[PDB]
């Protein structure tokens, strides 16, 4: 009976868990995104302001 | 018998002047150019050689033509100093913009001056009491002291001040100096009708702040200069009327911003992130000159905008240094209705230290930031495991944390609106001791929710019988 | 040829011309091409001026005369404006003929100072459950509507347009609240079928539309929120009042950043120029409420600006947020749901408005903001304990989320708002299940109007809740929910 | 004749072009008629840009500037102890004129391969944490990095400080001169420090070296250089000085100034091209002198800002690949109550144990790899374990052993201090006492052993080393103590 308890409560922690990784996972996926573009950005004014002179 | 020139050049905030004679007009002067409605004054800031100099006007250059009539004032943009600024309210240029006359000041100032020397640096450990319970308790602020609020966008600095002005400026005999740069018309009006109606400023009878504006509405020349005239003014108390003096500035990142406004127009080379080259020195020489000396004191909070949240942006990050005292106001912390939203590990100061605070003060202080800490390494996995995958220590320490944290909130009375509930004020001594109790693990049968938003800890005890009924 | 009055131009490319002489030309006049395309001096040189184009290139060539206007960029303002569409520089694009102008305004117009204000205290009323209850705006305030794409923005904005209708009808000159409407980057055909749709509700008499559209230049893009705010402050300074829309600021400050590029002005920040900030803050300075002696107007904006990810912290979110007196942030995750308006409470505020909130709202809006946006505390910890206590708030936010929900084009007055929050706040409805909560206030307003007309209208002429009426209230409540 | 003087033909923003000059030198320090100085740095076919050595509100177009026919140099020599000067060696403090033993140039050559010698004397700082493992040898480059607030200064303050038990004896070849460059610090900042040197009666064997905020990009630029040049007065002539470039980040953002407004073209993050070899050659000159050379050394901690934690950043990435190695201070250690919060394990000393007193590097025997070890299962702890009697144990000594590891600022201690406090450590003299009180354990344990067992610590002190007898008895004393 302890044991069954133990493993219902382990799949049902690890629902939750997925879940509530899934959901930071999305959060830093964005925020990656975001950096992404802005690295692409400041590597781009170096070569423009290096380019003017 | 003046010297006149004629404008060759204009571009955004940057007027070019050409000069017939060979004497040319100094950098930092002050020119003028008489217009249909009033006169548009203008800053030498380079010689451009063959007879030419570049100059940042203070007002708009709509309406200006090649070829017209260029003044110089033989001088640099000067100030009314004196307690005749007291109770007034006045513009980069120095003069008054409340409409009750000429400031009958006995004597002008030129807003351009050089820092105080090494030589006449006088420094000190003494600790500014402010009522509220996270300074005082994790990161004291200094009399004399350069402090300084950095954050984000509505994240509370404005909030701040007044919290600070409500709490040092009626009780501290000096003078005080509001200077706003870049900040909103509208939170001068909300401050001039507040320092009329607490008394502070009296219009019949006698005030004890002047008040300096260069709000946002303002070309980028007057943006970056107004923190010159509201210090300037700040100068003449600490030196010649050896007074103890307050100065508030919200926001001084305004000013840097303003600077690169006009870099681009100026010729520069572009340094990182599109600010000026000279980003740091023209901040040395603003800040350096804000300073306690051995003449008299000078007591300075800062507001201190973080573009973006980012507080790696050159401007915030070449601020700190400048500063005695740090109050890091975060977005996360203020998003879980926590107020004042200082984040309790990246605030700091000079005077936390046992030798200025005693021992017990700074061993709270001490083991609140590690208990802090521990939950701050924890987050992620209290996010995405939950709490029962701590170990009890941990557990404990998370449960305590989290008292700690609403603990560090406080109503402030000029948030009454936002909070619903009167201002508290917490004394020092009484802040150290209830968060002592707390740490000594005498507060754990309570619920969370009695540490939020109350003054100490005979508050708690008061709000976890409220819930109990 | 006069080279005073007169230039001649030498080169033309990336939405600038090049021009040699117009020697009394002033820094920021206008002046006119060939062609009849209209343009602005923005930077006087030795032995040249440089024009920003308000068209295309092709309708500039090199060798072409341009003639000095004498004019500072301006447009037409005043009353005749009203029920008119026009672009950026005051040009009817409605077919309908020259606008009737009171007179002339810059562009670029300096803020009212420190001392001609006065704190907002009168009522934006937008008609909206949520906003009305929760962010409160008042005349003379800035509001921003903040969020991502298609996610209610405009909705908000354009509901509280269709509200004024209640008032605009009156007489009552101060009660009344004029409308300016901007579109910047939009599609054509977005602000036909807009235009539309406010001449349908009839709240076109009261409104002004100004429109820069996507495919129109740079420039045009840049200006028309200037040139609305002249429009919006005729009201302003003659003693009257002007809801200002800016939708949206996004798009201004993108065709402003094209302008910069193309001028070669540094790169900063997500490539932004310098004085990206500065765009906004001097248009939204404009925005205020006036003194006594100053004729008692006001300007208010709702400037949009769209997130993009959810994220309020880039660069131009913030910058704006450093503006404004507040944020309505609208979630896309709300909007998803059904929740719309989405407006998440957690993250939206109104600095000054409280003060002019109907007393009525603000009785019954009792702690609604801590409550509310704090039963967001429970419901996300929610999915550890099948507790007690916390059992009851995660019922009652369940409902007061409901009630929050709204129809479009449907706002609402403000004594058919407080009954349902009445009823929401005491619990009326923890009964009452969620499928039903939105059958339940149609219904209950109907009761309300033909049995309890008498305290609607109580509520309507004093706007404040006597311990009487509040009684009274909670009698009619109780009935009709029994049944 | 424009051969020695020149005439300003623009001006702004502390750079001048001058016309003429036709004889100056790349370098070559310049006098503006309204009093201003100068250095050339650019040399054109029809002009000449120069850098201000102070405000640029007095020049104006037309003003006359001079040849000075002499390169950027600096007064150096024993007379500095004790005072407080500028970039270019005038007296700030107040005290009146310098006497210099002569003068060199900010920018020198450094020692060749030939006339060197490994460091193998060491730099006693004085803290735990840094002088058992990371020690810093007389003549080796040790960069102090981490973010703003972290404890940089306070490390490079605790070596100068601890110099006292050497300095003031007549013994030269133990004696280390300090030299402390503040670099676009706020003058108040500095005013404090030598207040605090000063308390400890430090300032007599120190030269502050101060371009603080306000000053001229190139008053801050030069700093460095001509702080380089003081102290390497001691290095030439049989004495040692420890050299603090405080710090370098400021250095490198006034040197873009510099470069940005004299229109070189930058590079990476608008950096001049060069800004790699800016602090290279900068570095290069701390060095330990062969005896052919007299044997003197200069040992340099300079010290660089990161921003969010990131060294990858450019400057910080420059100049690790420079210095013989670094120590990393972090905030997160900082506030778990870790001082100085040193990462033990990104920190190393390249010179290693070469440079440390023998007696100190036995006690700490793998400390360093141990403590790796320790955090290597202090991992394994997360997920809610159950550990095996060895791990468990290691996990108590390690706990502990990062407890010894804590330690006030201005309290530094002896080699003869710190060796027992090491000694109880490593071997599990500690294991069996409560946590909490391993503060009150190190001073009642230092008290005990001089009043006890005086004389070891004596012998620790003077012979430098331990045999057999030194250990036994220290090993019996320690065992005695543990029973309070
Ligand atoms: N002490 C406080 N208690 C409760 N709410 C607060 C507090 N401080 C700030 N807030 C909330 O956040 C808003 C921020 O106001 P403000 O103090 O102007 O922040 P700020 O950071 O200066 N904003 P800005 O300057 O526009 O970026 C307030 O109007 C409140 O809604
Ligand atoms: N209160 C509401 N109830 C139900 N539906 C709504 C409501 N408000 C808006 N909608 C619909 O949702 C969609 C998005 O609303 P809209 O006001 O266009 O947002 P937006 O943020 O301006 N989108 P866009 O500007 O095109 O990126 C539209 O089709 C509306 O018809
Ligand atoms: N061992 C220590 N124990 C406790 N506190 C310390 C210790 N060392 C330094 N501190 C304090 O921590 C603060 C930061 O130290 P500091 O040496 O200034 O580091 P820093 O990184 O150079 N700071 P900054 O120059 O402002 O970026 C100072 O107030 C010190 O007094
Ligand atoms: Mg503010
Ligand atoms: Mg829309
Ligand atoms: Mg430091």
């Amino acid at each position: 009976q302890g044991y069954a308890a133990e493993i219902s409560a382990r799949r049902n922690a690890m629902d939750n868990a997925s879940k509530n990784a899934g959901d930071m996972i999305n959060r830093y996926s964005i925020l990656y995104n975001r950096t992404r573009q802005a690295v692409i950005t400041n590597e781009l004014v170096d070569i423009i302001t290096g380019a003017s002179s | 018998t003046p010297i006149t020139g004629k404008v060759t050049a204009v571009i955004g905030a940057i007027v070019d002047v050409h000069f017939e004679q060979s004497e040319l007009p100094a950098i930092l002067n002050a020119l003028e150019i008489k217009t249909p409605q009033g006169k548009l004054v203008l800053e030498v800031a380079q010689h451009l050689g063959e007879n030419t100099v570049r100059t940042i006007a203070m007002d708009g250059t709509e309406g200006l033509v090649r070829g017209e009539k260029v003044l110089d004032t033989g001088g640099p943009i000067s100030v009314p100093v004196g307690r005749e600024t007291l109770g007034r309210i006045i513009n980069v240029i120095g003069e008054p913009i409340d409409e009750r006359g000429p400031i009958k000041s006995k004597l002008r100032k030129p807003i351009h001056a050089d820092p105080p020397s090494f030589a006449e640096q006088s420094t000190s450990a003494e600790i500014l009491e402010t009522g509220i319970k996270v300074v005082d308790l994790l990161a004291p602020y200094a009399r004399g002291g350069k402090i300084g609020l950095f954050g984000g966008a509505g994240v509370g600095k404005t909030v701040f001040i007044q919290e600070l002005i409500n709490n040092i400026a009626k009780a501290h005999g000096g003078f005080s100096v509001f200077t706003g740069v870049g900040e909103r018309t509208r939170e001068g009006n909300d401050l001039y009708r507040e320092m009329k109606e607490t008394g502070v400023i009296n219009l019949e009878g006698e005030s004890k702040v002047a008040l300096v504006f260069g709000q946002m509405n303002e070309p980028p020349g007057a943006r970056a200069r107004v923190a010159l005239t509201g210090l300037t003014i700040a100068e003449y108390f600490r030196d010649e009327e050896g007074q103890d003096v307050l100065l508030f500035i919200d926001n001084i990142f305004r000013f840097t911003q303003a600077g690169s406004e006009v870099s681009a127009l100026l010729g520069r080379i572009p340094s990182a992130v599109g600010y000026q080259p000279t980003l740091a020195t023209d901040m040395g020489l603003l800040q350096e000159r804000i300073t306690t000396t051995k003449k008299g004191s000078v007591t300075s909070v800062q507001a201190v905008y973080v573009p973006a949240d980012d507080l790696t942006d050159p401007a915030p990050a070449t601020t700190f240094a400048h500063l005695d005292a740090t109050t890091v106001l975060s977005r996360g912390i203020s998003e879980l209705g926590i107020y004042p939203a200082v984040d309790p590990l990246d605030s700091k100061s000079r005077l936390l230290d046992a030798a200025v605070v005693g021992q017990e003060h700074y061993d709270v202080a001490s083991k609140v930031q590690e208990t802090l800490q521990t939950y701050k390494s924890l987050q992620d996995i209290i996010a995405i495991l939950g709490m029962d995958e701590l170990s009890e220590q941990d557990k404990l320490t998370v449960e305590r944390a989290r008292k700690i944290q609403r603990f560090l909130s406080q109503p402030f009375a000029v948030a009454e609106v936002f909070t619903g509930i009167p201002g508290k004020l917490v004394r020092l001594k009484d802040t150290v001791a209830s968060f002592k109790a707390v740490l000594e693990g005498k507060y754990d049968n309570i619920p969370e929710h009695a540490f939020y938003m109350v003054g100490g800890i005979e508050d708690v005890v008061a709000k976890a019988e409220k819930l109990a009924a | 040829a006069n080279l005073n009055e007169t230039g001649r131009v030498l080169a033309v490319g990336d939405g600038i011309a090049r021009v040699f002489g117009l020697n009394n030309i002033q820094a920021e006049e206008l002046v006119e091409f060939s062609s009849g395309v209209k343009g602005m001096a923005l930077n006087l040189e030795p032995g040249q001026v440089g024009i920003v184009l308000f068209g295309s290139d092709r309708l500039v060539k090199e060798g072409e005369l341009v003639k000095r206007t004498g004019n500072i960029v301006d447009v037409p303002v005043g009353p005749g404006l009203l029920g008119r569409v026009v672009d950026a520089l005051g040009n009817p694009i409605d077919g309908k003929g020259p606008i009737d102008a009171a007179g002339r305004s810059r562009a670029q117009v300096k803020a009212p100072g420190i001392l001609p204000r006065r704190s907002v205290h009168e009522p934006v009323q937008t008609g909206l459950k949520a906003v009305d209850a929760l962010v409160p705006i008042g005349r003379g305030q800035r509001e921003l509507i903040i969020g991502d794409r298609q996610t209610g923005k405009t909705a908000v904005a354009l509901d509280t347009i269709l509200n004024q209708k209640r008032w605009n009808n009156g007489s009552d000159e101060s009660k009344k609240l004029y409308c300016v409407y901007v579109a910047v980057g939009q599609k054509r055909s977005t602000v036909a079928q807009l235009v539309q749709t406010l001449e349908q509700h009839d709240a076109m008499k009261y409104s002004i539309i100004v429109a820069a559209t996507a495919s129109e230049a740079a420039p045009l893009q840049y200006l028309a929120p200037f040139t609305a705010a002249s429009i919006g402050e005729w009201f302003r300074d003659n003693g009257k009042h002007a809801l200002i829309v800016y939708d949206d600021l996004s798009k201004q400050a993108v065709a402003y950043r094209q302008l910069s590029l193309l001028l070669r002005r540094p790169p900063g920040r997500e490539a932004y120029p310098g004085d990206v900030f500065y765009l906004h803050s001097r248009l939204l300075e404009r925005a205020a409420k006036l003194s006594e002696k100053e004729g008692s107007g006001s300007l208010t904006a709702l400037p949009v600006i769209e997130t993009q990810g959810g994220d309020v912290s880039a660069y131009i979110p913030t910058n704006v947020i450093s503006i404004t007196d507040g944020q309505i942030f609208l979630e896309a995750e709300l909007f998803y749901k059904g929740i719309r308006p989405a407006i998440n409470v957690g993250l939206s505020v109104s600095r000054v408005g409280s003060a002019a909130q109907v007393k009525a709202l603000k009785q019954v809006a009792g702690s609604l903001k801590l409550f509310l946006a704090q039963y967001r505390e429970v419901a996300a910890s929610a999915q550890s304990d099948l507790d007690a206590s916390t059992k009851q708030t995660l019922v009652r936010g369940e409902r007061l989320t409901q009630l929050l929900k709204q129809n479009q084009y449907s706002p609402l007055a403000t004594e058919e708002q407080v009954p349902l929050i009445y009823a929401g706040v005491n619990g009326h409805l923890d009964g009452i299940e969620l499928s039903r909560i939105g059958e339940f206030e149609s219904s209950f307003l109907s009761y309300l109007k033909s049995n309890h007309n008498e305290l609607l209208t109580e509520i309507r002429e004093k706007g404040e809740l006597s311990k009487e009426l509040l009684a009274s209230l909670k009698s009619a409540t109780e009935s009709f929910v029994a049944t």
